[PDB]
């Protein structure tokens, strides 16, 4: 767990009566977006979305643009095929999502590769962890499996995941080193708001942290609480960092029995916080 | 199409301080399909310069987007996010609370 | 860099 990942996320959406399907891709290293492409843009091109990628030459942007354009066309055929496999009408909108990439350890070695697909938000077919075989969700996906085996796609995906995917991720980690291999710890505080004259809300905050993975837990007398607690989804601040909070409703006068425990990669040691009344 | 309705959080980039420039965020997540309409409101009125992140999705295939605009909070001005999606009967409004 | 395959289902 000085580990890193590269992921690409492709979204193709049909829109009958409103043109051909839109294709969008984005690429990430860990929680940092670095590229996009949108087939609806005035002139569709792979575009940089982080400072460290801007140095890549015109050959990089041109090649990758060509790749997304080819993939957009092929997703359109996939979408037509999938509509037939499920005996669906021409009138409805459908989504084909793709997500793929590689995970590496501290040393740059491949830990795991991924290449999978969803249709209308439901798992459809996935390259297994072996990078040689597929898991299909239903009889429709079994047809896609048969086509993928005939074209020997798993072999080619294995070669991309073990090769280019890891070599490029290593390159990005070195070029964006100052941000991508920096953990920013959370800045924390606990607030207190009376609800009634017999209960109060304690809210434990974490701000300014990177990467997004964090755990915030409230204990009462040192036992984890999930009762009378609210925990919001980790959310982006817009300056690359993340935010999260967890709250618990407590009996007035019992605040000192409650502690907020914070774990993050940026922290040498987990924190234990309490509310401190001014 | 089983669909999923968006989760909605409204918040600021930095802790709010009256009279200090900041960014107002509306984070919509957990939704499917991907078409969504999001507005940021000041005193019930639509804010014009609003940007958003590029479409991405989570491990469970649900979409997420961040909408944001520059703003200077005051004691009196009210801010909110208004969201529409196929999953909602009418648009949903979530008011900005500076302690949430 | 993205995969240079254009895989059809």
């Amino acid at each position: 767990m000085g580990s890193h990942s590269m992921r690409y996320f492709y979204t193709s959406v049909s829109r009958p009566g409103r043109g051909e399907p839109r294709f969008i891709s984005v690429g990430y290293v860990d929680d940092t977006q670095f590229v996009r492409f949108d087939s609806d843009a005035a002139s569709p091109r792979e575009e940089p979305r982080a400072p460290w990628i801007e140095q890549e030459g015109p050959e990089y942007w041109d090649r990758n643009t060509q790749i997304y354009k080819a993939q957009a066309q092929t997703d359109r055929e996939s979408l037509r095929n999938l509509r037939g496999y499920y005996n669906q009408s021409e009138a409805g909108s459908h989504t084909l999502q793709s997500m793929y990439g590689c995970d590496v350890g501290p040393d740059g070695r491949l830990l795991r590769g991924h290449n999978q697909y969803a249709y209308d938000g439901k798992d459809y077919i996935a390259l297994n962890e072996d990078l040689r075989s597929w898991t299909a969700a239903d009889t429709a996906a079994q047809i896609s499996q048969r086509k993928l085996e005939a074209a020997r796609v798993a072999e080619q995906d294995r070669a991309y995941l073990e090769g280019e995917c890891v070599e490029w991720l290593r390159r990005y980690l070195e070029n964006g080193k100052d941000k991508l291999e920096r953990a920013d710890p959370p800045k924390t505080h606990v607030t207190h708001h009376p609800i009634s004259d017999h209960e109060a809300t304690l809210r434990c905050w974490a701000l300014g942290f990177y990467p997004a993975e964090i755990t915030l837990t409230w204990q009462r007398d040192g036992e984890d609480q999930t009762q009378d607690t609210e925990l919001v989804e980790t959310r982006p601040a817009g300056d690359r960092t993340f935010q999260k909070w967890t709250a618990v409703v407590v009996p007035s006068g019992e605040e000192q029995r409650y502690t907020c425990h914070v774990q993050h990669e940026g922290l040498p040691k987990p924190l234990t916080l309490r509310w401190e009344p001014s | 199409m089983i669909q999923r309705t968006p989760k909605i959080q409204v918040y600021s980039r930095h802790p709010a301080e009256n009279g200090k420039s900041n960014f107002l965020n509306c984070y919509v997540s957990g939704f499917h399909p991907s078409d969504i309409e999001v507005d940021l409101l000041k005193n019930g009125e639509r804010i014009e310069k609003v940007e958003h992140s590029d479409l991405s999705f989570s491990k469970d295939w649900s979409f997420y987007l961040l909408y944001y605009t520059e703003f200077t909070p005051t004691e009196k001005d009210e801010y909110a996010c208004r969201v529409n999606h196929v999953t909602l009967s009418q648009p949903k409004i979530v008011k900005w609370d500076r302690d949430m | 860099t993205p995969q240079d395959l254009n895989t059809m289902l």
